[PDB]
């Protein structure tokens, strides 16, 4: 996989500030017809600065970020099913190895399922040895 | 020896992909295939089998008899209404019977073994005066308890000593 | 229990208990009763818990 | 400049991540049944530090000033309050001021 | 696995050659490492980390080794992590006002 | 009373025969049952035998030990599983129990001291012999040397009392009231250490964190009570001197209880946190005891029984978790509700009892010490409110933090809870509730 | 090995799971479990608690309550204060006259 | 009878007032109902401080009836949404959820004070007794102002949920075929229509008498009318309006955070005791 | 049974009472045996004043007697509390007029109780209680009744 | 049918423990009930004479 | 209910087609936004916001840089919902 690198380009700082600015805009003006109206204007303010020097842009983000924080909503919207959401990761699933400690009679209620897991265990070791050099 | 796991050698099979973030960042083709296989195994195409062994290993002899009688009416009625309908009648004919005998024992206790002056423990009842209203017997009714000995007698006025 | 939902079992118990208590509350309203039963644990210094 | 430093740490932590997965899903160590955890120096250092502090303690004045107001004066001021209040209350009783009608907490 | 006596902090670092080994000893590159002031209540050569807005302000979407603590594999732990933990005195964003 | 003693003595050889570990507890549990039948005691001493009697005060404390010392054998099944000098281990407890039975059943003050400390050495062997971590040395000495340092001067105070009273017997001592300032400090500073008091508690977090599970039981179960039991016998003839210096002890313990509760919140070790919780409650016990009122005395006796069973109980659970997770730190131990959900029930009930939750016997005793302290001075309401508030602040942190969150990541596979563990937990908590029914007996020792 | 769909559905009565009392001898493990339950529960808790309840009145607390009623009736009828404020009658006592005291501290 | 009556009345009045305003800024469905519950608790505590038991007891039972129903309605609504409590996502449920919306409407009106529902019999008599006794001028205003606020947020919730145009996500599980959930609700729903009148004939063996001028007896209805319109009308919006909540940003944040009580009690306090734990153990248990 | 429900109420009370009375009369009472139990009587023993300062048995005799009398006196207060307890429940709403005499009996008993056993704490014994009385009486003749202060 | 294996810790030990405890508590309850029933019904209480 | 992969392919393209600053012809599984379709960075941000609302979650700003073609977005949503069919 790929682990993100902490260094963030100035181009990305503007990107993030734009995303936060719009999401904050939704909270204030919930309604889509109003939101789309105001969101369009918000995009305009960025295009009237797109043609500027970076060092000038450094001044823009500073006041651009502060005014956002100075205008943060008192109850910002989130998505209930994701990080920070009210309903995020409600359930916790133990690690797989729990199943292997069932009483042998308990396992008899799902003989097919435990039959398969032990075929997978044979495959898993060979998979693990190759990946990490055993 | 006593094998807790019963032979089956405990391990972890799911690997990285259980955690959501570890999936989004990236997954090699083999991992994706493995992850797809894992989910396909979690599907069960039958309900749990009924193991006779548990039903005796988790029912003590006392319980197997203490319930024996009312399980005969479950056996008698289960072809008349279906196992679900009949068993509900077995559960409510039984659990309700305990309640009926529960009140009577409670009703009995508060009628003879209520706390008296010769013990400290036991439930002690001090009821109030019923609202006497016109039409009731002897409307100008008065509390018969006047002297201090009347109050909190706890059956002491009628003791022999 | 093994074949009855604990919610299904629970509901009938509480409602019947609730219904019975409702009848009593009517009875206590009519007579304006006050009953005060109490069980005693321990006593000392002319006191009682 | 400092950008490389951020990259130095990244690849540095990256080796740690790879090593963790090897131990984390180690079938052979899970295979023990012994139970326990992946060996983590970070927790080990923290746990050990939490226990030993006298080694690095010194009566430096800041510590004395910290410790002084921390417990000693709350104890001293409050122990003084208890002695004061009871002495005043006690004096009435010894003098005979309070009739037995008015004595509080008769049964205590 | 070792024991506490094999992991307790060393005495406050006094030299650059000593700092570099100390930073090595905690899996830190030599620039993060910063011992406590050693007024006399110091924790020895133990690093000083966190003390900011708190644990919950760390990036949630990063693929942590220990998501539950929001910590990596061998990374050290702040001496006051028990106070700036996610459930203790911490916040996701800076407070609006003083 | 000799029925108990000679029963224990002839159970000593069972340590030597092999495959007799489990036959020992049954003999230890059965004797508790036999002892449980002979309750006909009163405030005054009864069942005299050559120097051994028992009143209502001594009875409950004796019966507490037999129960606790019997649970030690259940808890420490690992010693049997690895044959780790189990025979010697058994002999340590059988000897230790005998010293306790004599200590409480002794009728003369000199004897109480004679077996008071003598029980220490069997405890000291227990820590060094079967403790895991290297610090059992540096915690072995603290337990031995704090106690000896303050018990040896007590021996002088005991002998000085013969030359005035002419005897040690407790009843004959109560007829006197002494006025010497130092003598007061030579019979209470020796027990204030073992309670412990807040400023001289430095041994308690070390002994409990390092001692084995069984040593944790008895250290938290009976050793903290020998200090409490001793005071109840020797404030009878220190009433006059107690009034001049009580306000020093009350303030320290009360303020000590609050400050330790904050220290509990900043702990990160299960064993440490439970041990510091012992100092918190023992501060209330000592505080009410020195109030000397009828309530403060009966209540203190009650809470000592209840707290011992609970704190002993909570040391079971820490051992259970430590046995599998392998680490006793809070960071390792998380979300155990998702590994051992059946276990988490017992965590709650024992935890709830520690915070004076009903209907436990703990709340009955705590209501009383609170009454005596308030009557002693209305200024005591300030921290006594704080201490009861924070006494739940860490208990929730202990329970919630260790049971609720998401599971640890690095933990390797481990066994689930066994029937032995569940049975152990029941015997800890279940009496702690049913005892409320017959508090008649384990309360009115005066 | 490579267990089958019936080795999980036909539980082998060969290996066993321990109840925490022993890990080597199966019959021993069950044997200790049974006896330990009997004494701890069937005797200490069931028989003990039963016997406790019917324990004779050893503290003389039930007996008192009988006195508290009889003793109250006799003296409520006798024209005497319901609780006597004197441990022994004041007239029976012989006070040391003032000259005897000689400034001895008197407390209430 | 004592000075505590003076204090309890003041503290209760603020509680019912504060959440009355707070309910008009909160956006979580689950929370708005919670502040609604808390707001009416202050109403009991205040009338209770006047010295009336049946009035407090009567309203208490009434509150339990319909307030339980409201939460049941919320649970069905939320479970059909993607587990999101926010009202800004919901909308147009009066047609997508016929049965549940109908179950809510009765409960909400009972809170509103539509005559001869469960809530009306309790709220009415309470407000009438307030205007009959010797009250404080400040307390009287809060009593009637809260009723306006009580209806204000309640229809504000109507707009964001039923009358408002739908504002959900692309994939919506809108459905109202959960009979097992619904059957239990109709138990409460029946009671919320008769719970009021039934208890009036039972709770009060000696009914209270009231005789007040028209221009105060009608005040309870009139404010409810103003509140319902004011809450509904202001909830509307257009393209060229003023975000009054945004403009008075400082005030909205104050009223939208329940007067910073969560901050005061959770972030303005816990810092201090926990540090003290370190200084003690740092300087005594391993120091002095 | 002028009320409808009260007519239904009595119907149930017949159902729960009918069996238990029969069961009590049919099985329990008829099959039991006749047996009598008595009431402990304690011969008064010499007070602590007669006891010498060197003998312990005589002190032990009085200390136990003092304690038994304490229990009787602890709960003679308890009985008087229960009377005012019961009158308040059996006479409400007009209970102030009727409980007022009972409370007067109660408050007097408490003071006499507190004059005798009061302020001794635990470890109160015959010697201590008697010695409080001696000091109390001396103060009475010198400074008059307590609560008036000293001279 | 169509159900998904949801992984949970074993309950057998706890299930067994609840059974064993219930057995042995009953194993004592029947005797004491016999005695207390025998005592109260046949021997009965004394009479305060 | 399960979110089939084919639907994800449909749902993604539906949103993109509705986006008015893109070509319905060039628009395909393999096209690039900033390279082929001439999307700006700010334009690329708005697209992700639509994707978030489309499926109901947050796409982290750090991880949005991997999403340079609708196939990647399709893969991303599939990974999050672990629908590999
Ligand atoms: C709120 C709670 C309400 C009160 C409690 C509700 C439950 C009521 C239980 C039964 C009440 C009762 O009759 O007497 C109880 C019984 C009377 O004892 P007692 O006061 O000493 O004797 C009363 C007189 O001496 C003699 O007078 P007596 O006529 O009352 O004699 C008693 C006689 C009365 O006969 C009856 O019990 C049956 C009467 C009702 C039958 C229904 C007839 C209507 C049809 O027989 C008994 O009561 C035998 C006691 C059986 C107890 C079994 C408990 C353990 C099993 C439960 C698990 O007291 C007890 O309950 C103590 C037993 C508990 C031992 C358990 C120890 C743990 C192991
Ligand atoms: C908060 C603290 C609560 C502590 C426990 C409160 C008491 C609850 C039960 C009281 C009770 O057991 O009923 C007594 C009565 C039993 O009789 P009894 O307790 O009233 O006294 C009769 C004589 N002895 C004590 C010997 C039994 O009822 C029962 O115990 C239930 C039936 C028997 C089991
Ligand atoms: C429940 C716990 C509270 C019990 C209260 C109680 O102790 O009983 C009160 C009452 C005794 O009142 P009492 O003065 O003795 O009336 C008869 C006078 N000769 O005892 C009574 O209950 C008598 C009054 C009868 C009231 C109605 C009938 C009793 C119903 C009891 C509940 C069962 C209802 C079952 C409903 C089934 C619904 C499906
Ligand atoms: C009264 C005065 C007399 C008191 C009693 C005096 C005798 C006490 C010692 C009796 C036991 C002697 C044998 C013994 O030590 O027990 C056996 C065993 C010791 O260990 P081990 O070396 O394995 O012994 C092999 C011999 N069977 O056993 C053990 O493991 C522990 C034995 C106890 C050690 C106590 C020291």
């Amino acid at each position: 996989a790929q682990v993100p690198l902490a260094i963030v380009s100035h181009k990305r700082q503007v990107c993030s500030l734009y995303k936060r600015a719009l999401r904050n805009l939704e909270s204030w003006y919930d309604r889509r017809n109003v939101y789309r109206y105001r969101a369009v204007q918000l995009r305009a303010r960025f295009d009237e600065n797109r043609s500027k020097d970076l060092g000038e842009g450094i001044r823009l983000l500073a006041c651009g970020q502060r005014e956002l924080f100075e205008t943060r909503h008192f109850q910002p919207r989130n998505f209930a099913n994701s990080a920070g959401g009210c309903a995020f990761e409600r359930e916790v699933i133990p690690p797989d190895w729990v199943l292997d400690y069932w009483h042998p009679l308990e396992k008899a209620q799902y003989p097919e399922y435990f039959a398969k897991r032990e075929q997978r265990k044979k495959e898993f070791v060979t998979w693990w040895e190759k990946q990490y050099g055993k | 020896g006593a094998s807790e796991t019963g032979g089956v050698k405990p391990m972890v099979i799911a690997g990285r992909m259980v955690r959501e973030r570890e999936r989004l960042i990236g997954m090699s083709p083999e991992e994706r295939a493995w992850r797809k296989q894992w989910l396909k195994d979690q599907e069960l195409h039958h309900g749990p089998r009924k193991v006779p062994a548990l039903e005796l290993e988790l029912n003590n002899p006392i319980k197997r008899f203490y319930r024996a009688p009312l399980d005969k009416v479950c056996n008698v009625l289960e072809p008349v209404l279906g196992f679900q309908r009949a068993y509900t009648v077995r559960f409510w004919t039984g659990k309700a019977l305990l309640a009926l005998t529960g009140i009577y024992a409670g009703a009995y206790y508060f009628k003879y073994n209520q706390n008296d002056w010769t013990r400290k423990g036991g439930w002690r009842v001090i009821h109030s005066r019923k609202q006497c209203v016109p039409g009731d017997e002897g409307y100008p009714k008065v509390s018969d308890r006047s002297a201090p000995s009347d109050y909190a007698a706890r059956g002491f006025n009628e003791s022999p000593l | 229990m093994k074949y009855l939902s604990i919610c299904s079992i629970s509901f009938v118990n509480l409602i019947s208990m609730s219904l019975s208590c409702f009848l009593l509350s009517l009875y206590f309203l009519l007579n304006d009763m006050i009953y005060f039963i109490e069980w005693e644990l321990v006593s000392l210094n002319s006191m009682s818990i | 400049e400092e950008q490389e430093f951020i990259k130095r740490k990244h690849e540095a932590t990256l080796k740690l991540r790879q090593e963790f997965l090897k131990q984390s899903s180690n079938p052979y160590r899970h295979a023990t049944g012994e139970g326990g955890t992946v060996f983590d120096a970070g927790l080990a250092r923290f746990q050990a530090m939490r226990v030993s502090n006298y080694e690095h303690f010194k009566p430096t004045g800041k510590s004395f000033r910290t410790g002084l107001f921390a417990v000693v004066l709350p104890i001293a001021l409050y122990a003084w309050a208890l002695k004061a209040e009871r002495d005043g209350r006690e004096e009435k009783y010894r003098t005979g001021q309070v009739a037995y009608k008015d004595r509080q907490f008769k049964f205590i | 696995a070792g024991w506490n006596k094999d992991y307790k902090p060393g005495p406050y670092p006094q030299t650059e050659k000593e700092r570099l080994a100390a930073a090595k000893k905690y899996y830190l590159l030599p620039e993060e490492y910063k011992p406590y002031a050693d007024d006399g209540l110091g924790y020895g050569d133990y690093p000083k980390l966190g003390y900011g807005l708190g644990v919950e302000a760390k990036d949630s979407y990063y693929p942590w080794d220990y998501p539950e603590h929001k910590r990596n594999q061998h990374e050290p732990i702040s001496a006051d992590h028990d106070l700036y933990s996610e459930d203790r005195w911490s916040q996701a964003e800076p407070p609006r006002y003083s | 009373m000799l029925k108990i003693i000679f029963f224990l003595l002839f159970l000593i050889p069972f340590c030597f025969i092999n495959n007799m570990y489990w036959m020992v507890q049954i003999m230890m549990f059965f004797i508790s049952f036999i002892f449980l039948l002979m309750n006909n005691f009163m405030n005054y001493w009864s069942e005299i035998s050559y120097f051994l009697g028992c009143d209502m005060l001594s009875y409950g404390l004796i019966l507490l030990s037999l129960w606790i010392c019997s649970l030690m054998l259940l808890a420490s099944e690992m010693i049997n599983k690895h044959n780790n000098y189990k025979n010697l281990f058994l002999l340590n407890i059988i000897i230790l129990l005998l010293l306790l039975i004599l200590t409480f059943s002794s009728m003369s003050l000199f004897m109480f001291y004679l077996f008071f400390e003598s029980s220490l050495i069997p405890t000291l062997f227990l820590i060094l012999g079967w403790g895991y971590q290297p610090e059992r040395l540096q915690a072995g000495l603290y337990l031995l040397f704090y106690t000896l340092l303050v018990s040896l001067p007590m021996l002088i105070g005991i002998f000085y009392l013969m030359n005035k009273i002419g005897s040690m017997n407790f009843y004959l001592m109560n007829n006197f009231m002494f006025n010497y300032d130092l003598l007061y400090f030579c019979l209470l500073c020796a027990f204030l250490v073992k309670m412990p008091m807040f400023l001289v508690h430095l041994w308690l977090p070390k002994a409990h964190v390092e001692a084995p599970v069984s040593g944790s039981m008895i250290l938290a179960g009976i050793m903290l009570k020998l200090g409490g039991y001793g005071m109840l016998r020797v404030i009878s003839f220190l009433q006059l001197m107690n009034l001049k210096y009580s306000f020093v002890w009350i303030s320290i313990s009360l303020v000590g209880g609050v400050l330790v509760s904050l220290v509990c919140l900043r702990q990160t070790d299960l064993k440490a946190l439970i041990a510091y919780s012992s100092v918190a409650h023992m501060g209330i016990v000592l505080s009410g005891l020195l109030t000397m009122t009828y309530w403060g005395l009966c209540g203190s006796y009650t809470l000592m029984i209840a707290h011992g069973l609970c704190s002993s109980g909570l040391f079971c659970l820490a051992n259970v978790s430590y046995e599998r997770l392998g680490s006793r730190s809070m960071l390792i131990n998380k979300g155990l509700l998702n590994f051992m959900p059946s276990m988490t029930l017992w965590w709650f009930l024992l935890s709830s009892a520690n915070m004076a939750a009903p209907p436990t016997l703990n709340l009955l005793g705590e209501i009383y010490l609170l009454n005596s302290i308030v009557s002693w001075s209305w200024i005591s309401m300030i921290l006594l409110s704080f201490l009861s508030f924070f006494s739940a602040a860490y208990t929730l942190y202990l329970y919630s933090f260790s049971q609720h969150g998401k599971l640890f990541s690095g933990v390797y596979s481990f066994s689930s809870g066994k029937i032995r563990e569940y049975l152990l937990m029941l015997l800890h908590w279940l009496p702690l509730n049913l005892l409320i029914l017959k508090s008649e007996s384990f309360m009115l020792w005066l | 090995t490579s267990l089958t769909t019936e080795d999980f559905a036909n539980p082998s009565p060969k290996n066993w799971q321990s109840y925490g009392f022993d890990y080597k001898d199966q019959v021993e493990d069950r044997k200790a479990t049974k006896s330990t339950f009997f004494v701890t529960v069937t005797l200490c808790l069931v028989w003990g608690s039963f016997y406790w309840a019917y324990l004779p009145d050893t503290q003389f607390r039930n007996w008192a309550q009988r006195e508290g009623f009889l003793e109250l009736r006799r003296r409520e009828l006798a024209g005497v204060d319901l609780v006597s404020p004197n441990y022994v009658d004041p007239a029976s006592i012989t006070l040391p006259s003032d000259e005897d005291l000689g400034d001895t501290e008197i407390i209430i | 009878t004592s000075w505590l009556g003076q204090l309890m009345l003041l503290l209760s009045g603020l509680t019912m007032f504060m959440a009355g305003l707070g309910a008009n800024f909160e956006f979580d469905l689950k929370k708005i109902i919670a502040l609604s519950t808390l707001s009416q608790l202050g109403l009991m505590m205040s009338i209770l401080s006047m010295g009336f038991l049946k009035l407090a007891m009567f309203h208490l039972l009434t509150h339990a009836l319909f307030k339980a129903l409201l939460f049941m309605c919320a649970g069905a609504i939320i479970h059909n949404m993607n587990n999101s409590q926010d009202i800004r996502l919901m909308g147009g449920l009066s047609i997508h959820m016929p049965l549940t919306s109908a179950c809510f409407n009765v409960s909400n009106l009972a809170l509103c004070g539509m005559p001869f529902l469960a809530g009306f019999y309790s709220k009415d008599m309470i407000l009438e007794i307030v205007s009959i006794s010797n009250v404080n001028m400040f307390s009287f205003f809060l009593y009637y102002f809260s009723t306006g606020l009580t209806v204000s947020y309640s229809f504000r919730l109507v707009y964001y949920s039923m009358t408002g145009d739908l504002n959900c996500g692309s994939l919506n599980m809108l459905n109202d075929e959960s009979w097992i959930m619904l059957r239990g609700m109709m138990g409460l729903l029946i009671m919320s229509i008769i719970g009021g009148s039934m208890l009036n004939w039972l709770i009060f063996p000696f009914p209270y008498m009231i005789c007040l001028p028209i221009y105060m007896k009608l005040l309870t209805l009139f404010v409810c009318i103003v509140g319902g319109l004011f809450g509904y009308l202001i909830s509307l919006s257009n393209l060229f309006f003023l975000n009054k909540s945004l403009f008075m940003y400082n005030l909205s944040t104050f009223l939208g955070s329940m007067w910073f009580m969560p901050y005061i009690s959770t972030y303005g306090m816990i810092f201090y005791p926990l540090n003290y734990g370190q200084l003690v153990v740092k300087s005594f248990d391993q120091g002095w | 049974p002028r009320s409808p429900m009260a007519s239904f109420a009595e119907s149930v009370l017949n159902v729960i009472d009918g069996p238990i009375t029969w069961f009590r009369e049919s099985i329990v009472e008829p099959n039991q045996q006749k047996q009598n139990w008595y009431h402990q009587r304690f011969r008064r023993v010499p007070t602590i004043d007669q006891c010498y300062t060197d003998d312990a048995v005589c002190r032990f005799e009085a200390d136990q007697q003092f304690r038994r009398d304490r229990m009787v006196d602890n709960e003679i207060v308890n009985i008087l509390r229960q009377r005012f307890e019961d009158c308040t429940l059996y006479e409400a709403p007009d209970h102030m007029v009727k409980c007022r005499p009972l409370m007067d009996q109660y408050e007097k008993a408490t003071e006499n109780w507190f004059i005798k056993y009061g302020d001794l704490g635990g470890y109160a014994n015959a010697k201590t209680a008697y010695m409080k009385q001696k000091h109390r009486l001396i103060w009475e003749r010198r400074h008059g009744p307590v609560g008036s202060g000293m001279k | 049918g169509h159900h998904q294996m949801i992984i949970k810790p074993s309950r057998f030990q706890w299930d067994k423990f609840k059974d064993l405890l219930h057995f042995y508590v009953m194993l004592g309850v029947i005797p004491v009930t016999a005695l207390v029933l025998y005592a109260n019904i046949f021997v009965g209480p004394a009479q305060l004479a | 209910p399960p979110l089939s992969l084919k639907l994800i392919n449909e749902r993604v393209l539906l949103v993109l087609k509705l986006y008015d600053k893109i070509d319905p012809s060039k628009l395909n599984v393999e096209s690039h936004f900033i390279n082929d379709l001439g999307l700006d960075s700010l334009d690329h941000v708005e697209v992700i916001m639509a994707m978030e609302d489309e499926f109901g979650f947050e796409i982290p700003d750090s991880d949005a840089e991997k999403l340079l073609k609708p196939a990647d977005i399709i893969k991303y949503v599939a990974d999050k919902e672990d629908v590999y069919e």
